[PDB]
């Protein structure tokens, strides 16, 4: 198969367009001078995430492709936002599918899903990641960060802002290089040499809680716990897993292009065996997907669907396997927020493991018949593509060739789909592979009013972003491991449009100014996922030949339909169709 | 004028109004679908049809009794959306069916401010024609004239006169 | 073909010594412990550009040489000025010469040279640059940037400066990450989830025009369009091309070290075929140099010669091929501001393409005879090396090296001493000449620290105001027709042309007073270099020449060594290129 190298980066709190236009385009523009590149594709998401896939000619040395990519990326790194560089960009040379899933549960319910995910991130993931043959490790959960959950009524009460919180955290959770006593070059007759130790990183919520934000006129003390709740919690909250309905975390492991599957899997088990003896009580490893005896189930809801609606669908899927398929199915490991296609609130995946082959006698209890019955049983779930598959048609990109923009490319897409519908004799299931635009909240900062009041735009924007999107401030040490600190609004002050008006920003003259005084807002539509293909805006269309027709005939018709689209809209074939 | 959540047929209608499926809107209407079903941001099928420029659906929803002055959760009406996005025929249709030409959103923004801001000159004329207060002022104290000066659009300044 | 890896960096507005001492030395000091390295050279130019060439043993795996060069370059990257990093340092592994030129014109004259170059940079370059086998791609022109051309009279009228302009553009041409309503972790039961969209990058001159610089005490507004002109324009204005005298742009394509010429050319053609159907009307590709059938004409004036003077020499060249060789020549693609040497205002190149082999019968109508005549005709042009050649065995390549911190001026003195001795030996040595450029007048300005401190004017404010105005500053990115591009502030032309204009620029002190530049500076003319060369990490001057009629290069090299042994203390030498 043609080797693929993948770049991943992230920008916490950024929308798809922001990601695209400060990250994705910049990287793409700088992917020159790389040998044997067939094509390039990318997603920029409203999760703050970009994924760029570079697919090389068959035969290419995947080590060389990776290195040449990494090198070009390194030279583009200074062009990306500070916020993105500091998340750490990854470059990977792996299969798009999983080799195995390591599951982790706590049989004594002493640990929640969130504790288990941190345990895994903090104690297991790195050693698994440095095992040879391990191309990509996905945590089904998040590592803990120190979370500072800000309250805007309390901040306004003491005339503070997220800017003051952030500043104070950098100043008081600091690791200072302070030299030595009797350091070199020394005076003659010096008897004492000793390191000077000054501030050191904080290690606990108690410590963060006593960060001193300010001393008032009466000499009383405003501490950080006076304006914030302080707790360990995930760096993000997007991915939640379950194993047979019980709280779980895990690692989804993908094989490095060209490594050996069997040997890689053995070396993974050897490393886990080194870890088990030091597990806290209750923690246990389960093995829910080893690459037949296994299959997956994909859950894809339309964009706009929350975690709660995706969970409802996963539960129906899990319930079906744990009741209607009891006799064939040993386990289900279900992940809400990660899907076959990557990552979102509207997607999920279920890894299913079967009982021993010998105890599923009969044609009708083998993988093929099971996956078929399940797809059948899930085919009538509402507003959800749900299907079961082990691990055919055509793959078309519609392309913006003349700076037309997202909205126009959408109309041109729809015009092609509407014509493809009128040839059901030749084409079936012609459909976008991506996502539909959804409601978004457009807020316009009034530059004139901000200037008249003496409110700085950087304070406005840091206030908005930090509170509603979260900000990575700096690092701390949690049980001797380096981890992140995040400031963000407590949930309840960032839920509804009217909450915007409870956030205050301090003006140059000391007055507190509500966000309502210098902003205005409306609802509009935009994209939760912007797609690009060889550096240009694009929209991926899937489809197949109708029954009794050749892929080639179908493709021929798609090319004809495509020649009738508005000026500036081209296309190409990719993937299976190249 | 702020309408609440329907279900099943309301959801189908909202989605069909949004995608321009003229036939499907007519079927759902004949089968009793709530013509003022609202989504989570307060948008009725008329908000959707107006935003995405589907003129026939706009006419059909109005024939079947749609609230011409529906408010989304930020006080914005279908006429706002139509004026903002340059949908001339839809603007005309809405105003001919009782659209409030001077409806202000939560921010004091009127359809004329929006049409003005995006330089949609034929729409500005129709709005004035139908009684638009040319001196209406948003929360920041701006009129459509201030907008024309800030944008440097001389054609618009002369229309407002 | 010894394989060569090239590092390239750009520092807008920098003089040759600033480039050498803030960029080139820092890189060079880390280039050691790289396998199979024969030598290393570099030029640091007053165009703000550095090019370091690293030449490897024959047979070296180019992939590995690039990887190793780049890994040493990373040691230097955080020590480089931010203005360099942001332009994008590049590391390439290519042949030094062109495989082909892709020319672009507009047969309806609806697009200027500037428009054509932007269309090429924005819709065509990147895909060619990514094509397998393409080692280096040179744009004959510049991508559009959003240009803010400041007026210092208008800036001083409102107590503003370029620092205020830069600061307002960063604040109001922003792409803000603003989070979500109802995002995770939510209050349980939350139904609404929506991205929050706040400021987004500007996309048009109109939007840049209404950037709000200030509100006065009286309530009126100062907008950016009140202190500047606002238009799309090149990131730079140095490179200008023509095809048969008509406005044009194009891509010079060099082949990646060891890649196949036919296959790489074919893939380039296949890639252009995807672009053609989407061109605006009138735009067309032409093919002025495929690699006999073709040749080039080097134009090289002395340093200090402007675009205008280079143009006239180029016109005389183009004119010659279109009048006297019109039965032979199909096309001339002439580029002003780029040539064999790399890049500068005193350089140009013409790529010439001849009619079909069989439409040119006779030996006087073959490439060899045509180039000889062309070179003969151009020999008479004054203050210009012009010659034509169809792309070494009698020639030599000498490096004079400063080995004792003597500095550039002493190295010139020593160079001149070698050249005048070489001149007294016509029997052994013909045409011994520097490969580089002569010093030229430069404007030395001294900031008086004490006066600045006394008036309360910051040095960063002074320096940004000088630099941004007379040199240009890359502020941030914007989005032009869906594509990321740069934003530049610079003085409008008329306010940065004469020495007296220095005094028209004001900086604002801490106490609010506008202070003219003349209050804290003094200036004088001096000489300095527009191209500082280095060889193996040391200051150098390359000297070219050839063995006199009949005598071998070994004999001629032996003489240069004898001459060089008599040069002052600390001046040494080495042999490079042919002579290695």
């Amino acid at each position: 198969a043609p080797p693929a190298v993948t770049i991943s980066a992230s920008y916490p709190g950024a929308d798809a367009k922001t990601v695209q236009d400060t990250v994705t385009q910049v990287i793409e523009q700088n992917m020159n001078g790389i040998d044997n590149l067939m094509y390039m594709s990318s997603n920029s998401d409203s999760t703050g995430t970009v994924q760029i896939t570079l697919t090389f000619e068959s035969g290419t040395d995947a080590d060389i492709a990776q290195v040449q990519v990494q090198n070009k990326l390194q030279l583009a790194m200074p062009l990306l936002p500070q916020e993105v560089q500091q998340q750490g960009v990854s470059v990977e040379k792996s299969s798009s599918s999983f080799l195995m899933v390591v599951g982790v549960i706590n049989t004594d319910g002493t640990m929640t899903q969130e504790d288990i995910s941190d345990y895994v991130a903090a104690n297991m993931k790195d050693a698994i990641s440095r095992t040879s043959g391990v191309g990509d490790v996905q945590l089904f959960g998040s590592q803990y960060a120190m979370r500072i959950w800000m309250n805007p009524n309390e901040l306004n009460k003491f005339q503070l802002t997220p800017v003051d919180v952030i500043t104070a955290i950098k100043a008081q959770n600091a690791q200072v290089a302070a030299g030595q006593l009797g350091g070199t070059p020394p005076v003659k007759g010096q008897q004492l040499n000793a390191s000077i130790i000054a501030q050191t990183r904080l290690t606990s919520t108690e410590e963060f809680g006593k960060i001193l934000l300010k001393v008032n006129q009466d000499g009383s003390r405003v501490l950080l716990r006076d304006v914030a709740k302080i707790e360990l919690g995930g760096e993000n909250y997007d991915i939640i897993a379950e194993f047979n309905g019980q709280p779980a975390s895990g690692l989804g492991i993908k094989l490095a292009t060209g490594a050996n599957a069997l040997d890689t899997a053995a070396a993974i088990r050897a490393e886990l065996a080194k870890m088990e003896p030091f597990f806290p009580s209750g923690l246990k490893i389960v093995y829910p997907y080893d690459t037949q005896g296994v299959f997956m189930t994909m859950v894809q809801l339309p964009a706009g669907a929350t975690q709660e609606r995706t969970q409802k669908v996963l539960n129906e899927v899990t319930h079906y396997y744990l009741t209607k398929e009891k006799n064939n199915v040993e386990s289900v490991f279900a992940v809400n927020g990660f899907g076959f296609a990557g990552r979102g609130q509207n997607t999920g995946i279920a890894f299913v493991s079967l009982k021993d082959w010998a105890d599923r006698p009969g044609e009708e209890n083998k993988v093929e018949a099971i996956t078929m019955r399940a797809t059948r049983a899930f085919s009538q779930i509402k507003d959800a593509m749900v299907f079961a598959f082990n691990l055919t048609g055509f793959d078309f990109e519609l392309i913006d060739q003349a700076g037309l923009g997202h909205e126009k490319l959408t109309q041109a897409r729809n015009q092609l789909l509407a014509e493809a519908a009128k040839h059901p004799d030749m084409l079936t299931s012609v459909r976008p592979n991506g996502l539909e635009d959804t409601p978004q909240f457009k807020i316009d900062i009034d530059q004139e009013k901000a200037q008249a009041l003496g409110v700085s735009i950087n304070d406005i924007n840091t206030t908005l972003g930090a509170a509603w999107g979260g900000s990575y401030v700096n690092d701390f040490i949690d049980r001797g491991r380096v981890k992140k600190v995040y400031v963000m609004s407590e949930a309840k002050y960032r839920m509804l449009p009217d909450d915007i008006g409870d956030w205050y920003v301090r003006a140059a003259d000391g007055q507190m100014v509500p966000f309502s005084a210098f902003s205005s807002s409306r609802w509009e539509y935009g994209s939760p996922r912007l797609e690009r293909y060889n550096g240009l805006p694009s929209m991926e269309i899937l489809g197949q030949a109708a029954p009794g027709k050749s892929t080639g005939e179908a493709m021929e018709l798609m090319e004809q339909l495509a020649s009738k689209l508005p000026t500036g809209v081209g296309y190409d074939w990719t993937g299976m169709s190249y | 004028h702020h309408h609440h959540h329907g279900s099943d047929l309301g959801k189908k209608l909202l989605e069909a109004a949004r995608a321009g499926r003229d036939d499907e809107v007519r079927i759902l209407m004949a089968n009793g679908a709530d013509v003022n079903a609202a989504d989570v941001v307060g948008w009725t099928p008329l908000h959707l049809a107006a935003y995405w420029g589907h003129l026939e659906i706009v006419e059909v929803l109005l024939k079947n009794g749609a609230d011409v002055n529906a408010y989304d959760t930020l006080g914005s009406t279908p006429l706002h959306l139509a004026a903002h996005f340059g949908h001339l025929e839809i603007v005309e249709v809405l105003l001919k069916n009782g659209a409030d030409v001077n409806a202000k959103d939560d921010n004091g923004i009127t359809p004329l401010h929006l049409a003005a801001n995006r330089g949609h000159l034929e729409i500005v004329e129709v709005l004035l024609k139908y009684g638009a207060d040319v001196n209406a002022q948003d929360k920041f104290g701006k009129t459509a004239f201030d907008i024309s000066i800030n944008n440097g659009n001389e054609d618009l300044a002369e229309i407002l006169q």
